[PDB]
């Protein structure tokens, strides 16, 4: 049940993760494309407890949550739909299968180098499964102007 | 220049919110301080302002009042007193001898309030009774906090938990805490007499349904608040008083460098290392 | 018989006669409850006891001032007795 | 045993004054603790019975209470506040992270309160007129403690400033000590305008007024209050408050471990 | 008078076991200090001595003297530093702004030495290998105290690290605790 929109200006997503200066070129991008509110709405990072992440949207200071579990993120942000996994090789495969087992999710892109072909087709065949739309790894991800960016695509502003 | 112009973005590394001096009047918590004097709020608000960015009811200032009132002090033998005395005595500036008399406050010394309230707030939302609460305890080979006293007891009660206790009673809208806490502190003086409810135990247990019941605070941020260490500050801040006394008492009567008598020592040392 | 001596086991009874009793096929029928129990056991049956009475002995009602003796017996663990017969006497 | 019999000699290595808890009664300085609470002497009274053992009328007591809430916090800029957030963003306690910011309270930073009273008794007690007193302290190379503010200079007076000046001419029985600086910063003020009676000089100034007028206190006993630091223990007593709620503060924010930036610090080593 | 004829007894209220002061000598852990001296115990001897009460061997001596001195400074940015710094600036004596510096040492500033060796101590009494301890410290998201530099890496060693694993491989007998932290 892939959808054909992946990314519009009201998509909003998680960021598995910290990635500080991806999350801030993605702000960047959305406040250069006149979009009305930012399309990072949480980070996951379990190694941190809960606690706000300051960013920038245009000049004013603004603050987005960071939870240590994905399942917080997921239940205070039921209108995120994609998830950018910003994982290494060796956990981009649990933490996607985590976030299949979400139904909000519509799109996962996984920035990783390397995975294994075996885990990979796993992935594929429960994406499959769920209808849930994987930008593959070991990529940069994709851009959509004036709607969406996914972590570093396009270099910085 | 140009920040002022706004064509540099750079992050701020602080985050305030209890006080703003960068206006005209100074602020505290979103309220100017003529306002805060022009309503009568004074200590109590100004530090219910200060820690927790409400403006409290008046009941609630006052009693925040009285509890800095009744732990002002508790004489000269505790050890932070002792440690504040000695450094006063050694010749010491103020800053310096209240600070060394505060920095034995913890959990052995100052934080039977903190810890009576977690405590009794731990019993009471869990759903056991005061009875169950009470063999919990035993069984866990804990004392309760916030019960027993050095010689008062029920028919010869400790007079600044009466008054604190009548205040509460008459002022606070609901204490179902406080009512947990004297149904505990009676079948402890069933127990035995002396054992009832310290200052300690009931100031953390009103302050804990002060917060729960005053209106201005939602069951989370309450319930952070204990966690952060309010009752530790409230214990802190009251017993600076006190410490400060101590210091300039013992400037006022001239006392001398301080040693500790070697009879009073116990030197027992390795044989040869 | 056994629940009747269920009863005085956890009710923690040490005198417990019945005189007369009554078997018939309507039922049981209790007459006399001569009773004594543990007073000492009654941290144990506090619920289980509610209220509880300790009727004095037969003879002279209890003095306003002793039964204050009585009241303060049980304040703390120390014992505090006081018994009078005639307060006339001069041997105190 | 033998103490108890009243049959050994040991003198005590330590004397008080401000409490006794050995009674069945709670004691500040010759008060019981009730008496304390019946007579709603707040926290002014108990502070002056436990720092000057004295009662103090009133009007005192409401005095050191505005004087408390006054200075309870001026923002996280200052010193002793930047040390307590940093200390609290550290992870510390409560009692480290007050500690760190009181510890820097003294000479340039806490003591203008102390330091202005001290200045001000001198030339008052001296005898010298507030224009000669302008000119020594020109002369001596010494800007006047409790003279000078950022922005507020003539009719946008300090808020704080006046609320404590009327309290004081209202309540106050005689302020001479306060006259004087009146008039010296009069004298200031047509010097250049922003040149008025701090929140600090006018604090030091009227509890020097309020320790000598309010009748509970010899010329010597407050002189002897003001040279021992009891001025020094308001402002600590006061910024206690905003230090606490500022560790308080960046407990709620759960703002993390601070580090300074590299691009504010000059690295001039030797080589 | 009462108490030399023994007629008394009055309980000591405080118990040492580190210095003697009462005897014409100074004692530390009950050793002269001309014995200190004229052994050549240096800090680290003397800090044997009043820490543990233990007369060190001389490589322990030494490399305490070395842990010191790496840990000696670490620049003004650091909390600590830039409170002792904040506190000098204000106009405060040396203990002041040395003690409002220190009072930032904790959990999240200068804590990592002891929850270093916590950390390595309990994996390595419990039986569980290097790789099970990595994997078991990342299940429960916690990282791995002790490891971790911002810009150095292998084939650009630390040399603080360089230098004091370089002596504690020199002269230490044994370095199980190590060999393992070295396999994580
Ligand atoms: C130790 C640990 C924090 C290092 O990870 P890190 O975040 O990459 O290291 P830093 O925080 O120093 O790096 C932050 C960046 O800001 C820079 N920076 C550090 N201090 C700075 C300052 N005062 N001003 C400006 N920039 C600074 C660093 O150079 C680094 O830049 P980079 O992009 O060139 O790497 C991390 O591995 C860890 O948490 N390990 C746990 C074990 C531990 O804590 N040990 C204690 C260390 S002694």
């Amino acid at each position: 049940g892939k959808s054909t929109t992946l990314f519009s200006r009201h998509t909003k997503a998680i960021v598995w993760g910290m990635q500080t200066r991806a999350v801030q070129g993605m702000l960047d991008f959305d406040y250069v494309c006149s979009r009305d509110e930012p399309s990072v709405a949480a980070m996951v990072y379990p190694f941190t407890g809960d606690h706000k992440q300051k960013f920038y949207w245009g000049h004013k200071e603004i603050l987005i949550p960071v939870f240590k579990n994905m399942a917080d993120a997921m239940r205070k942000h039921p209108e995120v739909d994609v998830l950018i996994n910003f994982a290494s090789l060796r956990s981009a495969y649990d933490s996607t299968m985590e976030t299949m087992n979400y139904a909000q999710i519509r799109t996962i892109a996984i920035i990783a180098e390397g995975i294994p072909e075996a885990l990979t087709r796993k992935l594929i065949k429960k994406a499959d499964q769920k209808g849930v739309t994987i930008i593959g790894p070991a990529t940069v991800g994709g851009i959509k102007p004036g709607c969406f960016k996914i972590g570093n695509t396009g270099g910085m502003l | 220049w140009a920040r002022e112009l706004g064509l540099i973005r750079k992050p701020a590394s602080f985050m305030t919110s209890i006080c703003d001096e960068r206006g005209q009047e100074l602020i505290y918590a979103g309220m100017p301080i003529t306002e805060v004097f022009k309503e009568e709020m004074g200590i109590g608000g100004v530090l219910g302002l200060l820690w927790f960015q409400k403006r409290l009811p008046k009941y609630s200032c006052q009693f925040i009042e009285m509890c800095l009132m009744v732990t002002a002090d508790h004489g000269p033998a505790v050890s932070g007193a002792h440690n504040t005395i000695i450094c006063a005595r050694a010749g010491k500036d103020l800053v310096s001898s209240l600070t060394s008399g505060l920095l034995t406050i913890g959990d052995r010394f100052g934080g039977a309030l903190d810890a009576a309230a977690k405590m009794f707030s731990k019993a009471f939302d869990s759903g056991i009774i005061p009875m169950e609460f009470v063999n919990k305890m035993k069984k866990e080979g804990k004392l309760i906090m916030g019960i027993g006293h050095r010689v008062k007891s029920i028919n010869n009660p400790d007079m600044r938990v009466q008054i604190l206790k009548d205040y509460v009673r008459q002022h606070f809208p609901a204490t179902p805490l406080l009512d947990y806490a004297l149904e505990v502190e009676k079948i402890t003086t069933s127990k035995k007499p002396n054992l009832i409810l310290n200052v300690a135990g009931l100031i953390g247990v009103a302050f804990v349904d002060m917060l729960r019941n005053c209106g201005s605070f939602t069951r989370e941020e309450a319930d952070e608040y204990i966690d952060i260490g309010a009752l530790n500050g409230i214990f802190v801040l009251g017993r600076s008083m006190g410490f400060i006394g101590h210091y300039l008492d013992q400037k006022r009567l001239k006392q001398g460098l301080y040693r500790h008598p070697w009879d009073d020592i116990s030197y027992v040392l390795p044989e040869h290392m | 018989i056994s629940g009747l001596f269920n009863f005085y086991e956890d009710l923690y009874f040490t005198y417990l006669e019945i005189n007369p009793l009554v078997v018939t096929k309507d039922g049981v029928y209790v007459l006399d409850l001569a009773a004594k129990v543990d007073a000492t056991a009654d941290y144990i049956c506090k619920v289980k006891w509610g209220d509880i009475e300790f009727p004095p002995p037969f003879g002279r009602e209890a003095y306003p001032e002793e039964a204050y003796i009585a009241d303060l017996d049980a304040k703390s663990g120390a014992s505090l007795k006081l018994t009078l017969l005639n307060p006339k006497g001069r041997i105190w």
